């Protein structure tokens, strides 16, 4: 009956695991986003004094 | 003989800051006389130009402040306010934490809620 | 004086900025009197001091600005601003909609494309 | 009297950015004569109102600045800033590439670390 | 022995895959944080002059 029905859906989902994102990529992203957070409140508090 | 060179300039990639790092840290001297208490707040390593209301804020952290408390500085080319204030310690009595602020005007004002704290 | 402390900085977790909050809403009012047009806009939650021109696009949403029109003023300290104009009902005869754009200076150009606006 | 009106407003979502554009261009002139040297940076599409510091750095490619060439002017309204200076050649020495960085003030300082740049 | 203990093992990690994030998807926003990081120092040195 499973004569290799699943042999297809093994390298099914992973076509798309070899996309979608990746855990150090997206945490690069978030340390960069912090220091822009932060980099405009002190330009914001510097040019405001 | 005018030796001159025309060059087109390439525009670049990395263009990191060069100036004051916003690393607040500092220390906190309360010291209590006859009834008065005088608090001064050497912070270093604050953003350039700017005020910086602080205050004693009780307990409760959200909690009301002692507005008869408010020290108000600026700082300087590199980030160095030194806040300093004088105070009833009947006043200040049931205070918690000194928290220091932004200030929106020499007026006073809280541009931001806390950028550091002590445990008073 | 009798009584010392020392206490070093510990900067919080989390800061969080106060004041006014960039909530843009309005209310315009128009009255077109003979051959002339009174508009009476009043933007609360804007951007506490800063320009706002405002005009009478016409249609082609997108479509050119009636540049006599104009209406500036700025935003107090909350971020209220009242923008007042008068403009004779011939040249806004296919205006189509009021866009209020932010300011670059006093009398001057846009630094936006349109913030808030309504459909008339 | 009048015919009235009293629209209610309601926020745009893409508020977009409109004025001038920062894309650093620029083609620079090193005019040399009999043994001074005068440099006309003209640079284009920078920031509207900034400062422009520019000078030779020398090969280090973050390497030491001979400060003596140093030239501070401001970027016009559009980003025209247009930078010139005299220097003896013998100072210039070992220069291998002209940086243009931004500034904090008209008197010198360094905010960016090389916003645009060429060799020789 | 492998009745069809897989079968079940394909849909297992295809269910976590529908979620997750995309390539594309994230490019959009790191596009967007360098424009922001841009416009922040921009914004600074125009007022600053």
């Amino acid at each position: 009956q499973d004569i290799l029905d699943l042999q297809d859906r093994v390298s099914a989902v992973e076509a798309a695991q070899a996309d979608f994102v990746q855990r150090s990529d997206f945490d690069a992203l978030g340390g960069r986003v912090t220091t822009v957070e932060t980099r405009v409140e002190t330009v914001n508090n510097s040019l405001t004094g | 003989g005018p030796t001159e060179g025309t060059y087109t300039l390439a525009p670049q990639a990395v263009v990191k800051p060069a100036g004051p790092v916003y690393a607040p840290a500092g220390t906190a001297k309360i010291s209590e006389t006859l009834g008065v208490t005088r608090t001064t707040i050497t912070l270093t390593g604050m953003a350039p130009y700017a005020i910086y209301v602080a205050h004693y804020h009780k307990m409760g952290s959200d909690g009301p402040a002692i507005m008869e408390s408010r020290m108000i500085a600026q700082a300087s080319a590199d980030g160095k306010v030194t806040l300093t204030g004088i105070v009833p310690t009947a006043l200040i009595r049931d205070a918690a934490y000194i928290n220091v602020h932004h200030g929106r005007d020499f007026s006073g004002a809280l541009a931001d809620s806390g950028v550091i704290c002590t445990p008073i």
